[PDB]
RNA sequence: ACCAUAAACGAUGCCGACCGGCGAUGCGGCGGCGUUAUUCCCAUGACCCGCCGGGCAGCUUCCGGGAAACCAAAGUCUUUGGGUUCCGGGGGGAGUAUGGUUGCAAAGCUGAAACUUAAAGGAAUUGACGGAAGGGCACCACC
RNA sequence: UUAAAGUUGCUGCAGUUAAAAAGCUCGUAGUUGGAUCU
């Protein structure tokens, strides 16, 4: 019930919610010790340029951007 | 053909017995390793360590023998860790692959922080220790990896544990002494009483006494 | 020097402690038993060993043999005994005063059968050291 | 060893032991109670007593001091109290 | 053993501080002998007039002739 | 021997015990003994407690009864004393006898056809059966062991007090052994006294 | 043991020893399980139940397991007082 | 001489916890290791005890029920401030799931989660677990 | 009179607590059958059976340590904090030079650096050796 | 130059045999000091 962990501890979760890293129902602050590269490397311009069908793959996808 | 010559492979073979944790639980030792082969099996991974050549001198010379120092691991499991000796280093390594899947112990794993899942690190500080060679192990958080050196890594990634820290000390270049130091530390975690293990034990019936009318058949 | 090696030996261990009671003191009568009993090959094998059963029946008679099982040993001298009436069946039996204190906490302190004798009264049992 | 009721040891175990390792420490003397065989008067003595004690009205002695307790005359009777 | 106490911080540092001199890192880098003698006097390179080429010979387990230089 | 009165020790048991010898222990005394003996007498000779004896005896009796099939339970002398009671509580009861010397290896090589696995042991002396007693503590395999004053009862779970030097006094513990494990199964009743005569067990020597 | 919400994780929970509460190990080939028999306090035959007790290796190794299964046998009433 | 009487208190109960005895003698008692042993007991690791009453200082009989993996001193006692109760449970305590520090506060002598608790600060005395 | 130094060695600071057994021995104290001597009697002395307390030692052990040899302390150490003193930091240069100080002096205390070097060193195990001592054997040895 | 270095060690090292405990006792400062008062 401290404070700081109350204040930091939720704009921290609100940032990895809004970028798509995390999930809504998931805003304990555990979860965030069960994060991995891999959710990161997917919200880059580039794989949702390719995974939302503008490119055919990963590599035309960063030469179109 | 496995024909088993214990009263507990014989148990184990006729489908008496349906778990490993039965065996573990009553601390019977382990003498046959279709016992291991039967239980883990198709999901049980050996890696060797060093092989590492001995010299015994004698009169007409001196003969030379190999060293194998495997270790086998059901990863989420159980882990063991296996020396032999031989003059021929294919024979060292299978009589090592035998004498490891043979000396395989449980692990018990713990939480760092709150329990909300499964366990991923050790229940506690354990420290092991074999010549002159001293590993701890610290439990750490979700997600950090193994943080220890190469030998132990190995180990302790057989063994099922997410995540550690670690901390060795002594000559850790003798690999054989710094790998049975952390088998030390991984075989203790059952054996320290922590406060959620202070319930009084209920007893059930040994194996042996359980299927003492169809042991007297064969 | 004529000393018998183990395969003579062992193979007429096994012999005696399989087939004691066709065996006896003759060498003759056990050379013909252990020829159709075992397949030995050729026959000064044969010889030795039904040497070393003659030898070795010799020996259980007199008492008990380390090389043979010691169940068959002690059973065949208790084949070749009951008496009357039992060791334990005395009618008196002499103890110390500090026996029937224990007795008298054991409550047998109304047994018949005791007789109290007067332990000696040298506190002497130690061997003189030096 | 290793289930031994510390609180309740026997009455023969704890007079056993020195006089400062029992469970509450308790001396060893007494104090006893000459009487003269050639008098009347009846006198408080230490039993490990040093320097030595007279009665004062037949002025004899009544027990020459030792190293651990003091040694009476012949035919001093004596009762221990309480 | 070592003292432990609670205002033992003076005899803490003062032996620390002495027995740092016993070590080859420290006594080195903390006295001035040994910058003195450094013909670089501390500096990570230099520059000087080539005197004489010199061929120093190699020590006893191998055999070669190293080309050095007297500057 | 939970105060019932059905199992307390009788007169001629007593007897029985006091004609052999079972009472009179050793000379020096073991410090793992020392709850089972009245008292040290004159002549040096410790006196053991009857009552002791009897309860542990009883106890035992349980451990033995407690095992179904009755084959697993074995039973070790290794000296000569104690080698034809062995015999004849394997004949009475039903145990596995091993006479003479105990093989090293008997308990843990798994390959030989010397190799047996038992769930109890029953041992006439822990000195000079040592062997059997320190391969238990491989195979987790309890045991009962006849102890006199000076034995040590390392590895014994069940350290019955009793002479077992003379030769009548081992005989009558096995003999009272086996009339008690019978008389606690379903076989001889608690009435009629028993059978045996307690001289099968004795070892005469020439 | 138990996570958060009530799982039990784990692969088994070990015995004790009934006589100093120690974990027994799974290579704790000392260690003993022993039965004994329960009977019928009128027959003085076996009735079929028993009482088990469990002895580490430690206990055995230091001589102290007959002492111990005898105070835990006499908390039973299977060993009478005395 | 015999300097820090806790220190001896105990060590005596954890060298005889590892020896499987049933029961410790200390001495000499103080009002310190009563209540420490207060603490202990409370939350199950030791069990009920007498003290002994001499004239002239006391002993205490402690039973053992055999949970006891360790138990410590820490000499001196540091001032130990409540944003520094961290770093001393990292050290000294096994896991964030048990142990126990016992802190000699303002408010009495109290295990390490019940001086947050209270909102506390203090003296270390040592640990157990 | 100075000198104050040694394998000055348990090659092992001091004080304190806890942690296994066993039998001896030395001193003091407390009890206990029975032998002797002071003619009896106590009282003592010499023995014998214990108990208590410090001591010099020894044997033993899966207490636990340790690289091991070994150690009941060299244990109670990564589960690391009882109090306190001196002192070590790879091998040499070197306990050397210089300075200071004590001493008649020898010597004492204190005491470096430049430079050189990838090992030096400790336990344990297998072998190798003899002009070390003990055993067994052969007419390709001797009698 | 920092970490690696628990090879400077407060956390946290070592001193029988690897580097190492003063010949012995006294003794100032320093350091440390038995229970006990709601």
């Amino acid at each position: 019930k401290d404070p700081r962990r109350l204040f930091e501890g939720n704009a921290l979760l609100r940032r990895l919610v809004r970028i798509g890293v995390l999930d809504e129902g998931k805003m304990k602050l555990d979860y965030i010790l069960g994060l991995k590269i891999e959710d990161f490397l997917e919200r880059r311009l580039q794989t949702q340029v390719f995974k939302l069908g503008l490119a055919k793959s990963i590599h035309h996808a960063r030469v179109l951007i | 053909e496995w024909m088993p010559v214990t009263k507990l492979g014989r148990l184990v073979k006729d489908m008496k017995i349906k778990s490993l944790e039965e065996i573990y639980l009553f601390s019977l030792p382990i003498k046959e390793s279709e016992i291991i082969d039967f239980f883990l099996g198709a999901s049980l991974k050996d890696e060797v360590l060093k092989i590492m050549p001995v010299q015994k001198q004698t009169r007409a010379g001196q003969r030379t023998r190999f060293k194998a120092f495997v270790a086998i691991g059901d990863y989420n499991g159980h882990v063991g860790l296996g020396v032999k000796c031989s003059k021929e280093v294919a024979t060292a390594i299978r009589g090592a692959i035998i004498l490891a899947k043979l000396s395989i112990v449980p692990v018990r794993r713990g939480y760092w922080g709150n329990k909300i899942g499964k366990p991923h690190t050790v229940p506690c500080k354990v420290t092991g220790r074999c010549g002159s060679v001293l590993v701890r192990l610290i439990p750490a958080p979700r997600g950090t990896g193994i943080v220890s050196a190469p030998v132990p890594k190995k180990l302790l990634m057989m063994a099922g544990i997410d995540d550690c820290y670690t901390s060795a000390r002594g000559c850790t270049a003798t690999l054989g002494n710094f790998a049975k130091a952390t088998f030390d530390a991984i075989s203790k975690t059952y054996s320290y009483l922590t406060p959620d293990l202070w319930k009084e034990t209920v007893f059930t019936k040994s194996p042996y006494q359980e299927f003492t009318d169809h042991l007297v058949k064969t | 020097g004529r000393v018998r090696t183990k395969t003579v030996k062992k193979a007429a261990r096994v012999i005696i402690e399989k087939y004691y009671t066709r065996l006896g003191n003759d060498f003759h009568t056990n050379k013909r038993v252990c020829e159709e009993i075992a397949i030995i090959p050729s026959k000064k094998l044969r010889n030795k060993i039904a040497g070393y059963v003659t030898h070795l029946m010799k020996r259980i008679q007199r008492g008990p043999v380390r090389g043979i099982s010691i169940k068959l040993q002690e059973e065949e001298r208790e084949r070749r005994y009951v008496p009357e009436v039992s060791a334990l069946d005395q009618e008196i039996i002499e103890v110390d005063p500090d026996t029937k204190e224990m007795l008298k906490l054991l409550d047998f302190g109304s047994l018949s059968n005791l007789q109290v004798t007067q332990p000696t009264v040298g506190m002497n049992f130690k061997t003189p050291r030096g | 060893p290793l289930a031994k009721d510390l609180l309740h040891p026997s009455p023969e175990e704890e007079k056993r032991k020195h006089k400062k390792k029992r469970l509450v420490q308790s001396p060893n003397s007494y104090f006893m109670d000459v009487k003269c065989p050639g008098c009347y008067k009846i006198t408080t003595v230490f039993s490990h007593a040093q320097t030595v004690v007279l009665c004062v009205g037949c002025s004899t002695v009544l027990c020459q001091p030792t190293g651990g307790k003091a040694r009476l005359t012949e035919g001093c009777s004596f009762r221990r109290k309480q | 053993g070592k003292c432990r106490g609670l205002r033992t911080a003076r005899k803490l540092r003062s032996h620390r501080r002495d027995q740092k001199w016993h070590d080859k890192q420290y006594k080195k880098a903390h006295l001035g002998t040994a910058l003195k003698a450094n013909p670089f006097g501390g500096a990570s390179h230099a520059k000087g007039i080539v005197l004489e080429k010199v061929g120093v010979e190699a020590k006893q387990p191998n055999s070669a002739i190293r080309k050095c230089v007297r500057v | 021997s939970g105060a019932l009165d059905v199992l307390q020790m009788k007169e001629e048991d007593v007897l029985k015990f006091l004609a052999a010898g079972t009472h009179l222990g050793g000379t020096n005394l073991d410090f793992q003994m020392e709850q089972y003996i009245y008292k040290r007498k004159s002549d040096g000779i410790y006196i053991i407690n009857l009552k002791r004896t009897w309860e542990k005896l009883l106890l035992a009796a349980r451990a033995i009864v407690a095992i179904e099939n009755p084959a697993d339970v074995s039973v070790i002398s290794s000296r000569n004393t104690g080698q034809r009671a062995v015999l004849k509580f394997a004949a009475a009861t039903g145990a596995t006898p091993i006479a003479g010397r105990f093989t090293p290896g008997t308990f843990t090589n798994q390959i030989q056809a010397a190799f047996r696995e038992p769930r109890l042991l029953v041992v006439t002396d822990p000195r000079a059966d040592h062997q059997p007693l320190t391969e238990a503590s491989y195979v987790n395999l309890p045991t009962i062991a006849l102890c006199n004053t000076d034995s040590p009862l390392r590895y014994v779970d069940i350290a019955i007090p009793c002479n077992n030097k003379g030769a009548h006094s081992v005989g009558l513990m096995w003999w009272m052994l086996a009339r008690e494990v019978l008389r606690m199964r379903g076989t001889i009743s608690r009435e009629h006294p028993w059978e045996v005569m307690p001289d099968l067990y004795f070892y005469r020597d020439p | 043991m138990q996570n958060d919400a009530g799982e039990f994780v784990d692969l088994y929970v070990p015995r004790k020893c009934s006589a100093s509460n120690r974990i027994i190990g799974a290579k704790d080939h000392a260690s003993i399980q022993m039965n004994v028999a329960e009977v019928d306090k009128v027959t003085g035959r076996f009735n079929g139940q028993f009482k088990t007790y469990a002895i580490c290796g430690a206990i055995r190794r230091m001589g102290e397991s007959d002492d111990s299964i005898l105070r835990l046998a006499k908390a039973d009433g299977i060993v009478s007082k005395n | 001489v015999r300097m820090n009487v806790l220190a001896d208190a105990l060590k005596s109960i954890n060298n005889a916890e590892k020896r499987g005895k049933r029961q410790v003698l200390i001495r000499p008692c103080s009002k310190v290791i009563v209540r420490f042993l207060t603490v202990m007991m409370k939350h199950g690791y030791i069990g009920e005890f007498e003290i002994i009453d001499d004239h002239r200082a006391g002993k205490i009989v402690v039973n053992l029920t055999g949970r006891l993996n360790k138990c410590g001193v820490i000499s001196p006692r540091f001032d130990v401030q409540l944003k520094d109760l961290e770093k001393w449970q990292n050290n000294l305590l096994p896991s964030r799931q048990f142990g126990f520090i016992v802190l000699t506060t303002s408010a009495g002598i109290m295990d390490h989660e019940e001086a947050r608790r209270k909102h506390t600060g203090g003296k270390i005395l040592g640990f157990f677990f």
